[PDB]
């Protein structure tokens, strides 16, 4: 039903 | 700044949130200090007020999680993906998940969780990622620094366009990031690294690769963190893949992104005044082995392979560079041309005819 598909994600990388 | 589709925002403007569990990381104080720093910093520039729950469902959900946590997104273990964060809506609308592989942190090291907070609840509150590099919402975490934190301008006009401004913000004058096409633009420093340009300002700097016409924008504390936001001057030794940094009376050499061994060190040791505060710019020439280092109104010259100051130093700018001004904001040199940056204008003087050839805006080193 709904927008869990906006879900961000914040990074940094290894 | 970027707004979700449909423009998800929250109705009402007073929010609750509720921290479900906690890392071991950190003691429970200094978590609940970190989360409520974090809303603050959005409350600070919207109508918007934040409150906690002790118990039951709040529109914020806040947990810790390991791997599989309990939705479709498993965490990923040691950095990476630090957390992830809901839009506004009804359940997880507005959630935010934290991973607790991370160390988490009050200071400069592991990951900070104020930072890290303070950027998902932007999401929790309807914005989405920005490509400003100077932005709180640029989807890459970089620790800015000890200082106290001001939210960019870029997060403040996104959070506005949704929930309008607050009854007053602590520090209205926000960060912004720099604008390449603006004439007036001077700068801080500049020095060639491995053949592309990097010119610095504010806590940025643009690196510019000969090639191309746009220049890449990065915060200085993404190459190097325990360097300073402001740097004064900088310069490049290309025979041993080393740039020299300065700002104050301090100096480090860097070997990519390593501070070398020993640094920073003192501008003294370079034989430098007590009284000299700080180098204004400074270039390197490797076919001579000979630094020119500027403050106020003078030049020295440092012998890159003796160690030493020459020895008729210092002199002043307005004897050896006839023409352009009293003071050098930042100076490269390429083809045999020295470029003096002097506010707004770069003088392009040619040390084949000792004199200026040409004079321009400074801005148009970025094509602009
Ligand atoms: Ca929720
Ligand atoms: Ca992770
Ligand atoms: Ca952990
Ligand atoms: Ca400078
Ligand atoms: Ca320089
Ligand atoms: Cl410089
Ligand atoms: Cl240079
Ligand atoms: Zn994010
Ligand atoms: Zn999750």
């Amino acid at each position: 039903q709904f927008a869990e598909r906006y879900l961000r994600s914040y990074y940094h990388p290894t | 700044y970027n707004v979700f589709p449909r423009t998800l925002k929250w109705s009402k403007m007073n929010l609750t949130y509720r921290i479900v569990n906690y890392t071991p990381d950190m003691t429970h104080s200094e978590v609940e200090k970190a989360f409520k720093k974090a809303f603050k910093v959005w409350s600070d520039v919207t109508p918007l007020n934040f409150t906690r729950l002790h118990d039951g469902i709040a529109d914020i959900m806040i947990s810790f999680g390991i791997k599989e946590h309990g939705d479709f997104y498993p965490f990923d273990g040691p950095s990476g993906l630090l957390a992830h964060a809901f839009p506004p809506g009804p359940n997880y609308g507005g959630d935010a998940h934290f991973d607790d592989d991370e160390t988490w942190t009050s200071s400069s090291k592991g990951y900070n969780l104020f930072l890290v907070a303070a950027h998902a609840f932007g999401h929790s509150l309807g914005l989405d990622h920005s490509k400003d590099p100077g932005a709180l919402m640029f989807p890459i975490y970089t620790y800015t620094g000890k200082s106290h934190f001001m939210l960019p301008d870029d997060d403040v006009q996104g959070i506005q366009s949704l929930y309008g401004p607050g009854d007053e913000d602590p520090n209205p004058k926000h960060p912004k990031t720099p604008d390449k096409c603006d004439p007036s633009l001077s700068l801080d420093a500049i020095t060639s690294l491995r053949g592309e340009t990097m010119i610095f300002k504010d806590r940025f700097f643009w690196r510019l690769h000969p090639q191309q016409v746009d220049a890449e924008l990065f915060l200085t504390k993404s190459f190097w963190p325990e360097l300073p936001n402001r740097i004064d001057a900088a310069y490049e030794h290309p025979s041993h893949d080393l740039i020299f940094i300065f700002r104050g009376r301090k100096f480090w050499a860097l070997n990519g992104y390593d501070i070398l061994e020993g640094y920073p060190k003192k501008i003294s040791e370079l034989g430098l005044p007590k009284e000299v505060k700080k180098i204004s710019a400074a270039v390197h020439f490797e076919d001579t082995g000979k630094t020119l280092l500027f403050s106020g109104n003078q030049v020295w010259r440092y012998d890159d392979t003796n160690h030493i100051m020459d020895k008729d130093y210092p002199r002043l700018i307005e004897e050896d560079f006839p023409g352009i001004g009293d003071k050098v904001d930042a100076v490269y040199e390429k083809n045999g041309y020295i470029y003096f940056f002097n506010g707004p204008i770069q003088f392009e003087y040619s040390i084949w005819s000792n004199r200026i050839v040409r004079v321009m805006p400074a801005n148009s080193i970025l094509w602009c």
